[PDB]
């Protein structure tokens, strides 16, 4: 018998589907999103989400009138999608930029010396450099 | 060439209203239609359908008409409503393939290339599938006859679809052997399964019934596959069969044990979960 | 009007196959079909005209339809050749009588045979009392060449108006290659 | 008079023709008629539905053909079986169901012919299993809501059993149609012949899955599920400690290894046994 | 001819709008997730043909 | 296993009531319900 | 002729049933293998060969006999060990 309800009650997450994101719960299962609208709300959520699914923060899918959880959602960027790499090159080589010796090498220990050879800032423990700027007159 | 067919719910109750609105002629008619649909990616489909009229003499059943306006008009008021959906063969009602379904498909084959007939059920008992299509194929061969054409069956099976399956459960409310764990494919495969290779065996018996007395051609082509069988029965018992499946036998039951070797660590964790909520409980309440 | 369907049975059978009469059998006894699908046209218009053979595939060429336009179609180079099988010519006759719209109008079939036939006349009056049983009235013309004075035939039409049939005649063949239009004057002015 | 209990009896096929027909063109909403006999005062029984091609592209359910309905009434007539018109149909696609301003017209249109024509929604969307959003409707007048007369004078206890939705609520729902109690007709002819057809396998569960593979994946679990029980040999420990509606709000951005535990058990478990089963049947059966 | 031009206009006020969106992503076959010229972001889904 | 089972179901009691929503509550939202449903 | 128990000749068996010498055999059945009309191994070290699939000839009504023979107790074993899946299995699901 109870496997006829525990399906059933699905059908909220039809197809007219709006668009939250997650902040927080008061309690287990029940919680505070912030809406694509710009506005927040205490919200109910289903109760199949795997809930450590939730938080980095959660692109989650909200009814369009009850206005509750509905979905966890893979994330979306609707900015650079993200370089397509195929027709996105912009054909530069190193050896296109003459006299930058120190800055580029410098910058090639500051960028993907800690991508690739992460151990060594791990190992000594050189706490490798979260961001970066560069400046000076244009050109 | 054609892979297999797709047969919907729709199609399959589709045809027995049929044989109902048609059950009151009482003595004899086969339901007899039109099937609709499309083929894909060599995968057969059957989406929608109707039945023609049809009167059938058995004095003289070499006879059969289908009323090709009929045909004309609705079929053109069906790809009116849905442009999509086009003919994919035709049908008969199918107890035991009766005689006019070997021209019925050569009448109407100048609408689909491959007419595929399909035989249903109307009185639905048996232990597998009831539903049937052949295809027609054609020979100058052998020694039957210089003029010599049989159908031969195409794997059938019922096509779901997320549409209808929404009827679907919800017109059954009856019985759902669901919760697929370790007993479903106990029942539907090693339980069914096997009285599945039952009728399997019980075919070749029934093929059997000619040792003298059965029907005057004997074999040619039936013995082959026969020879093949009995020659393909599989390795018996005297190399590593018995080794290599007891050392393999021997690796899956030590992840068995692993598996129950949790189990009960994991309730007793539980029942001290359940302790917390009884003497804690017991002296704050009362 | 009254209420009745023609379905003529065309031959296509493989002597049917000189220009024997006028301009050639084929537009002879076709706008013979022609005139008289007219005349069936123009006194009822409730009645469809559609043609069936006789022959060793008896093909609706044409579906039972009161559009002429299929029928002329499909008549033009319609190679009327083949070998006769009179036999199967009864029920592939009637069945479709039974196919049809309404089998409250009255069954009328007319019949062209000019072919020599190889029936059993012990099959064609189990049938012919089969048709007893069925009650149906088919006024057979012949046309063409036949085994002259229309061997099983007569025997056909009296075994089909017997038991207060009455009404159904056997109009035979001339041997002789004519105008096609005065030998199919009497069915169209009197049954 | 009615006594609200109207009790229609429809079908097996006709909720088929509607979700069928309902989904394909599904955005607009689709009509058609609907072609049953009509039974008594309280009840009817309408057997069969028959779609209507659209007319052009807009949500509407704009007219029907007479023509249409007129060859498509008398085609069935000289093929099948004649049946009877009684009803008709339309589709708030994801809406639920009411009547709105345009399909009150043309209901109104088909109330003059029989007065009792019926006003059908089909929801395709929110539908799923024990859910359909039917619920025929019909024209109430609104002479008697001028009058300030209660229709349809109660005489059972059939009519106040199901609570309107409140989306029809909004729509005339109490002041301009009324709500239908129905059914469905299925018989044992349909049960065996759809449940003995839709999930059926064939020699499957007789076959041994990828036999070099199988204890492949025995190993492609265990291997994670090793950490996954350090995890196990992790939370425990912090017990004796902060109370667990603390650990149930705490546990919502990092996994637990107690519920994602208790799964691989379960998978293999039932991963091992069926394939050990299953390799041990064909070596009596085969030899 | 000016009943059937004045009959044009009997259907022809009967277009809706067709609020101008633009597609994010895609999620799955039919399902979408968009972002009109309005506001919020929604997911949507498409006609089976188009 | 089995008696790890067996052993840890005497704990489940004081079960009083499986309470569905709410009465004054549900009026409300039939009441609210009202409002919005003439409105 | 030979079952499916041993199947297994050698070549001075070719060299007695064919007459034909020692340095002969394995070109005739390289050819054989070639052609395809037997299907099974060489061994040159044992001088045996593990022959596995013959070409499938035709029969009378005698060896249907011993088909259906080599049936018919083939069923009981289904029947057998299915009766245990019955008997053991009932409780699991009735
Ligand atoms: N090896 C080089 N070193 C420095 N400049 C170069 C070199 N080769 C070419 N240039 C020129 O210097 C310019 C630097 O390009 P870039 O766009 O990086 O300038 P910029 O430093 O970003 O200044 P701006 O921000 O104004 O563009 C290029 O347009 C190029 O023409
Ligand atoms: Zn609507």
């Amino acid at each position: 018998e109870f496997l006829h309800a525990q399906e059933e009650v699905k059908r909220i997450q039809s197809i007219p589907l709006v668009i939250g994101q997650f902040l927080e719960a008061v309690d287990q299962n029940t919680a505070i999103v912030g809406s694509t609208t710009g506005s927040n709300y205490y919200v109910r959520i289903l109760s199949t989400i795997d809930r450590e699914l939730l938080k980095p923060n959660a692109s989650v899918a909200l009814h369009k009138h009850s206005n509750a959880l509905v979905d966890v959602l893979p994330p979306e960027a609707d900015s650079s999608i993200m370089m397509l790499t195929s027709d996105q090159k912009p054909d530069v080589m190193y050896a296109d930029i003459g006299g930058m010796d120190i800055q580029k090498q410098e910058v090639r220990e500051a960028v993907e010396l800690p991508l690739t050879h992460f151990e060594l800032y791990k190992q000594i423990g050189i706490d490798p450099p979260r961001g970066v700027l560069m400046y000076g007159p244009p050109g | 060439a054609v892979q297999k067919v797709v047969v919907h719910p729709l199609v399959l109750l589709s045809v027995v209203d049929h044989f109902n609105r048609i059950g009151k002629v009482g003595n004899q008619k086969r339901v007899v239609g039109v099937l609709l649909g499309s083929w894909q990616k060599k995968v057969l489909d059957v989406s929608n359908s109707f039945a023609v009229p049809f009167d059938e003499d058995d004095k003289d059943d070499s006879v059969w008409f289908l009323d090709h306006d009929y045909l004309e008009n609705m079929y053109g008021m069906f790809k009116k409503v849905n442009a999509r959906e086009r003919i994919v063969g035709w049908y008969h009602t199918g107890p035991k393939l009766h005689k006019n379904d070997i021209a019925i498909n050569e009448l109407m084959k100048r609408y689909c290339p491959n007419s595929v007939l399909v035989i249903i059920d109307v009185k639905p008992k048996d232990l597998g599938l009831p539903t049937e299509a052949y295809i027609s194929v054609e020979e100058v061969h052998d020694d039957g006859t210089p003029t010599s054409k049989t159908f031969e069956h195409v794997t059938s099976e019922i096509g779901a679809e997320e549409a209808e399956e929404v009827g679907v459960e919800h017109l059954l409310r009856d019985i759902k052997d669901t919760t697929v764990g370790t007993l479903s494919q106990r029942i539907t495969n090693q339980v069914h399964g096997l009285k599945g290779l039952n009728s399997k065996l019980l075919d070749i018996r029934s093929y059997l019934e000619k040792v003298a007395t059965g029907k005057l051609p004997i074999n040619h082509q039936i013995i082959y596959q026969l020879q093949d069988v009995f020659n393909l029965l599989p390795d018996v018992s005297l190399q590593e069969f018995v080794k290599a499946f007891y050392l393999k036998t021997n690796d899956q039951m030590v992840v068995v044990y692993l598996a129950s070797l949790i189990r009960s660590v994991v309730a007793l964790h539980n029942l001290i979960n359940n302790k917390i909520a009884n003497r804690d409980a017991e002296k704050k309440e009362g | 009007m009254v209420l009745e369907s023609t379905m003529v049975c065309v031959d296509n059978s493989e002597y049917m196959r000189n220009g024997d009469f006028l301009p050639t059998r084929l537009q002879a006894q076709q706008d013979a079909v022609n005139i008289v699908c007219h005349s069936k046209t123009r006194s009822n218009p409730e009645n469809n005209v559609g043609l069936i053979t006789l022959a060793n595939d008896c093909e609706v060429l044409t579906t039972l339809t009161p559009d002429t336009g299929r029928i002329l179609s499909k008549l033009h180079t319609v190679q009327p050749k083949g070998k006769i099988t009179f036999c199967t010519g009864i029920r592939v006759a009637h069945l479709a009588l039974k196919h049809r719209q309404g089998k409250n109008h009255k069954m009328r079939i007319i019949a062209f045979v000019g072919s020599p036939v190889e029936d059993n006349e012990k099959d064609l009056v189990k049938l012919a009392k089969r048709l007893k049983k069925e009650k149906v009235n088919v006024d057979i013309i012949n046309f063409g060449e036949e085994e002259v004075n229309t061997e099983k035939l007569t025997a056909f039409v009296n075994t089909l108006n017997g038991k207060d049939g009455t009404g159904s005649h056997l109009v035979t063949v001339p041997p002789g290659p004519s105008l096609a239009d005065a030998l199919i004057s009497s069915p169209i002015l009197a049954g | 008079a009615v006594d609200t209990a109207e009790q229609v009896y429809i079908s097996s096929l006709a909720l088929l023709k509607m979700l069928k027909h309902g989904r394909a063109g599904v955005p607009m909403e689709v009509m058609g008629l609907m072609l049953g006999e009509f039974v008594d005062d309280y009840t009817v029984r309408v057997i069969d539905v028959f779609a209507m091609p659209q007319s052009g592209t807009g949500v509407s359910v704009e007219a029907v053909d007479p023509v249409f309905q007129a060859k498509m009434l008398d085609m069935l007539k000289q093929t099948g079986r004649p049946e009877m018109v009684v009803g008709w149909y339309h589709s708030h696609p994801g809406f639920g169901c009411w009547l709105s301003g345009v399909d009150i017209n043309t209901q109104q249109s088909f109330e003059a012919l029989s007065e009792r024509a019926v006003a059908v929604v089909v929801d395709p969307i929110q539908s799923v299993k024990g859910k359909v959003v039917i619920d025929a409707f019909r024209l109430i007048n609104a002479n008697m809501m001028v009058l300030g007369h209660e229709p349809r004078q109660t005489t059972s206890n059939l009519g106040h059993l199901n609570k309107p939705s409140i989306q029809a609520l909004i729509h005339g729902l109490n002041r301009h149609y009324y709500s239908i109690t129905i059914n469905y007709r299925k018989n044992e002819l349909e049960q065996k012949m759809l449940l003995n057809l839709h999930k059926k396998s064939w020699m499957e569960g007789l076959t041994l899955q990828d036999y070099s593979e199988h204890c492949k994946h025995n190993e492609s679990v265990v291997k994670e599920m090793l950490e996954l029980a350090k995890n196990y040999n992790k939370a425990v420990e912090e017990e004796d400690k902060m109370t667990p509606e603390q650990l149930a709000i705490k546990n919502v951005g990092k996994q637990d290894p107690k519920r994602h535990l208790e799964e691989h058990v379960d998978v293999l478990m039932t991963s091992n046994i069926v394939q050990c089963l299953a390799a041990m049947l064909d070596t009596v059966v085969f030899k | 001819k000016q009943y059937e031009k004045s009959e044009n206009d009997l259907k022809a006020l009967q277009s809706v709008g067709q609020i101008v969106g633009e597609v994010l992503k895609q999620l799955t076959e039919e399902k979408f997730i968009v972002k009109a010229t309005n506001g919020p972001r929604y997911v949507v889904g498409c006609r089976r043909q188009l | 296993h089995n008696m790890s089972v067996k052993a840890m179901r005497f704990p489940p009691k004081s079960y009083n009531k499986d309470l569905e929503s709410a009465e004054e509550r549900r009026e409300r939202e039939q009441q609210d319900l009202e409002f919005a449903k003439e409105m | 002729t030979r079952p499916a128990n041993h199947r297994q000749l050698t070549f001075e068996e070719i060299a007695k049933s064919a007459k034909i010498t020692v340095n002969e055999v394995e070109l005739l059945v390289m050819k054989a293998l070639s052609v395809g009309l037997v299907k099974g191994s060489i061994d040159e070290v044992d001088k045996r060969v593990h022959m596995t699939w013959v070409q499938p000839r035709v029969l009378d009504l005698q060896q249907i006999k011993g088909m259906k023979d080599r049936l018919e107790f083939w069923c009981t074993d289904v029947k057998s060990m299915e009766m245990l899946v019955e008997h053991q299995a009932h409780d699991i699901l009735t």
